[PDB]
């Protein structure tokens, strides 16, 4: 449990872990409807 | 391995080839991408030769993209440039080409303008979209 | 609150009188921070990375050279934005030291300085032209 | 008042006058000359 | 059979033709068990992989988001090589959006087709950018 | 037998081949959609 | 009263713009007694000598053949002087028939006519190139 | 001997077909002490000097790169000339790396090589753009 | 003091200077710049749809000149570009704007080749002119 | 006991993450006698002095405007130091507001906070601009 | 009447002696208002304002510590003006506290003093350094 | 206490003297379990082992070669840490055997020896190129 | 109390801390070890 | 009223002693319009260009890069000046970068601050490397 | 013809040759060069193996100029620079080599601070002369 | 008589006219014992 | 008979070592009624006037006073002319008191003494430097 | 084959006597494959980078620009080596420009060139001011 | 016979003349004159 200043365990990760989406899809959904098609 | 949140122009090319990707493919499900008070035009006329004016809001952009059948639309993008502006959001300018139901290829310019969603990090929403054909105004 | 419509307008008028004028003190609309790209100017001269700050905007526009800038501006489009804001997406036709018309598409971001009341400035200025791409 | 930047209201229209004539020009007859061609 | 320098001319002439108009039919020219690496950067930052077959070369090609990709082709060379193929080297420079031109080497392989004469596909595609490795 | 420099008689004629086709597309398919749209 | 400086401005935009586009024009900006000095050298490489009233004024400007000759205002300055004149100095580039641009100074002395307000016309034009001097 | 109409048009047939297809092979279209001037593009970029010589024309080609230039040639005059030379106009519209048709007029001398009957070679070369001038 | 010969450029600028003053002052003079083999184009147009031909003399290049009827033309060379060529030949190419009668500024296009007179040195004649209006070629 | 180069590699990830993520919790980083340096003129051309304590720290942080920052870690070297400490050396690529990356020399000095194990603060941070200095 | 070419002549070996031998006393060649600019820059980095009145123009002076200036005149060109005033354009070097020579671009407008005959006095002083404005 | 710039400024001086008149002595700056990582490249060519104790870091240091070793100390911070010893970043130039000049960078560590006052010994010492890394 | 600059009393002395050691070197070694040849 | 011989032997101290310890502080011995020659390269290393003021020394001292300056003192002569300043005439070994004693001559004028008592500054400030003029 | 007066260089590089040229003519006219309150050092030795002191007077200047039998002096002069100083002085530097009654070539280090006189504009007096040879002191 | 501000006829010619001389010397007086050697 | 390349090449060594060792003895390189060119802008830029004969070559070289100057001769060219003579034209770099080098051209005319062989005197020098005359 | 002491005294005296009176004719001695190192000047002097060629040799003397170079050799080495080459080690003073007797250390290995009997070539040339290293 | 480079038995020797002297200087005047002083 490697840790720096008074981050908690996986704080900052948690804080940065979240992909680039728009509008309410969720990630991936809207590449899938163009899988969809050939 | 930084986790580096994306720039805007980063974030501005991804949203301008999900934001047409999508249009090609299901129009109907394009209404997702603008919130509550999100205005939206895209090159219309009215009765009168003057550029049409913009609806407020996404229910009101829903019937505009089912008014507009946008059915087996091919676009190419020329540019994209996009930019910080107020409260994280970031200001797109788009140029390129648009041709729906397989006419010509009509040349457009647009003007997005996506805002931070807040509860959710790294979301983005359509604020504005300015959409005008070439051919409408010059 | 002024109407985002009536706010583009007399931004649209005001910006391109003076571009027409006075282009040494086009720095004066914007603020800190305050984001110009216009074209492109470099050894290729297709890639200008935008610039920031009043000083280097006016330094910008120095290198822009607008002698005689002429304007004709074909639309305006002004809707309310973010911070009670308002985005200008402006087309029209441009011609700097007395060329020919080119087509130009400019989107402005204009944001309220706050202390005045219907005081806005230019908070971001993108510009293209239809010749660079197609 | 609708103004922007710096300027005070007024001061981009004080910036310019139209009763400038140069020469034996009318006023407007160079814009005429060189916007129209 | 025409000439190898001949063939690999026209090949570099359609494909970076196409890469700027219609970047989404990139995938016509590949056909199936045909390489395509056109990477450099990743998540661990190690060159990118290879993508096999025409939908996985599309489904990369649209990932890699083409806008207006101007080229300026200084060199090409091609040479006949195994089974009657032809092996190009292009290098040059290659702007996507209108940015800076970036150098870039490509090598290509065009594997004759058995059927049709005067057919060839592009069996392997390797993109490498200068920067991105010196 | 006009010729230009030092050009050989159909040197630029013999210079590209017209039924030379690359994957799929017909000859003169790329020309047709990259020539103007 | 207009400001010397704002007089001056304008002067400059409407010199430089009418000398671009209809150089046979530019003999309107002067009056009787006017200097001209615009030159390069003389038949022993010396500084021309100045031309007075508008008929020789315009067979001057006429032989200068400006073809497209555009221009690039660096600076501007416009001072008050002596009987109500505007003195005005301006610095640049200019080019004649598209070839390189030549650092230019330009000292222009406008009188006030005096039956219409608002009216001035060249009483003094001294153009000189900088190529041509050091 | 050959009309010199049909030695035009054979001339821009060829030498545009080459330009399109081979602009590496351009020079071999001219000889020693021939002038190849082409629209104003250098470092500074307007004053574009003509050059001469069969590899100075070949460097100039190459500097300004050809990438699948299409041309649409809508008007070919030829015209005799001094040593029973021709002299080509050709107004038509240009597309270099794939952006739009822009209006450009060439004038090309052509003069017999004079070892070899109804052989001539590029004399004069002078390009020009519409949007560069007008 | 030099007596150095004009280059090429300035003799392309003096002759388009001259040529152009004389065409808008004396039409009917401009015939004495061309020679006895001098071929000349001026924006024609027959009862077909496609451009005329050329005149090759200086009398029919003279009728030529008074049939287009020149009277009062305005002209403004935007650029002018000239080089050596064979027999210390000049060749000029012109672009411009024209009107005759006081019409609209139409854009040509305009080829000149100047040969040396051979006797007067420092004498040059029109050799050739190629002249077309971009209205009629576009 | 881990081992130092981990911990100087994780240490310098999350640091770098977290400035381009939320700049303005950086201040969580440092203790209470931490020094932080990072790379500035003032004046005379001579580097900005460190700042100590980490309201200061927060302080200058917040002033040096930390705005989407993209860094390159070109080399990372830990290792072990006084009371179980860890010195990092750190050479990058660091580009403030999306602008061009600037080549950066750091040295981390991280000591244990002393009752939880395996955890760590920020005792020094020096941080320096090539361009400022070389 | 004296000849205006030899009037600015005079003034100017005058003037450019007494710019080093003493400069204190420069504000003598000025009348009660007079404009006075010497090529400044400042914090916004545009060029400085003139000054008016002979005390602001001695104080202008001062402030400038003019020490031991050396200049060299490449040319002079004076002419007539308004009130039988002279006009001169004056270009050269001049080098300050013995550094680099700068070149320089000046108007001087003399008027009579209207008492004494052949006796003038500086209406306007307009002196710019080329390569703050270039 | 002696100042730790004052610490650090002295060390840099004695340590960057001593490489360059005497490199064989180099060794009697550190102590046992003290960190040597001073390299180029290896088999990996980035990382480069360190090397503990005085006896290793002598090998080391001998194996280097050092022959002339010229320094061109461009700048140097030095900043309290743990148990009051003093780190120090150290970035310039080396040149060994007269050959050109590299940009490098140096962090050290120095800890305080027990035993007598305002004495100090090289617990770490991390040299790194830059053209080795970029 | 001669001064120069804008330096007090003493204050380049201060910088100079010749009671400072590095490494097992007694005090002036390394300069003597360095200046004398 | 201090001895001059007394000031120059101070001054000697004190400015080679801060030359061989701290080489970036030397600029606060120097004020305003002081001067400071010493030899260095404009392109062949014989130009030495004086400069003036406290920031521009600073500039040329750090272009210098003393590293461990040693020098040997081998006579100082002090006299008195005008205004109740002092001159120094120092003739010397000077070594840079540990290279060999190189003769020198140095020439101070110091003149008093002015307000606090028996307070000098390096008014000039020539350096000589004899064996470049011998 | 702007009269401009000298730069501290040129009036160093003047004031250098004039006193080198009297000093190899007539040195017992060199005594003229200093003011009343003139400090003068020409290379001395005293009988302790240590450098000479100074003398501050003209009258006693010219004494010490007369002691060193300066007969038939070859001098060379290498680099002069100088330098405007306080109450618009000169402060000069010299390099050189002297050698007096025809010995060897002595390689010399000079400084000379020139002021004003005050009363006639244009004029100079030496207020410091130092002088040593290098062998005397390295 | 051509003046230029209050200053009087000649006034600057006459503070500007006065050559550069060292000690007691006359202009000139210097070179010429070096011109009485050849 | 020696070459006259030989004796140009002979020539131009001694006499420019000369000038750097004893300038004074250089008036024994001319005799009487020989011409001596050497100069600048004498009172207006006029080019000096020649100085003819022993004495006044001495005194003219005197007035130059040559302290120390270095020549770095780029070309010497030197062919046969009249009465056996030699004509020597000699382009390099001149540096007079460890200055910046100029740019200088000099043409000697060496005439043969009808008394000793391999014996010759310079009949005429003209010096001239570029910067002075471009 | 001559004495390898014999064949060093007269490949010195050679060298050194050409490289006084002709330097421009000093790349003769020199083959195809030979090497040429002789001081350095990049920046400052330290990079000495050697030169291969007769052509390449030629340029790096002439940059040299030796001028009056006056040697005294104080001893010569001269030793065999393989192929019946000889290796030769001079130690002397050289001025160059009328310099001052500068300590140098030269070493040439010289070849057979095969065909001629008793010929050698320079095949290495390494040249060391001795005062630039100590 | 022993050369080196491309030069011929003398050649070098024949490239400087003794005899050759400028303006009043004795045949070496101008090297005694500069070196050794």
């Amino acid at each position: 449990p490697i840790t720096f200043g008074d981050f908690n365990d996986g704080e900052i990760e948690s804080l940065s872990s979240e992909l680039l989406t728009f509008g309410d899809f969720l990630p991936g959904e809207v590449d899938d409807l163009t899988d969809s098609d050939w | 391995m930084v986790m580096e949140k994306p720039s805007p122009l980063l974030v501005g090319r991804e949203f301008v080839r999900q934001y047409y990707t999508l249009l090609n493919q299901a129009p109907d499900m394009l209404h997702r991408f603008y919130g509550k008070n999100s205005s939206y035009v895209h090159g219309g006329l009215d009765s009168n030769g003057k550029p049409a004016d913009a609806v407020y809001g996404q229910k009101e952009i829903h019937r505009k993209v089912m008014s507009q059948n946008f059915t087996n639309c091919h676009t190419k993008i020329r540019h994209v440039d996009a930019h910080a502006t107020l409260n994280d959001g970031v200001v797109v300018q788009v140029m390129g080409l648009l041709s729906n139901n397989n006419q010509a290829l009509r040349r457009f310019m647009q003007t997005f303008v996506l805002a931070p969603e807040g509860s959710v990090a790294n979301k983005f929403y359509v604020h504005n979209d300015i959409f005008r054909y070439q051919d409408e105004v010059f």
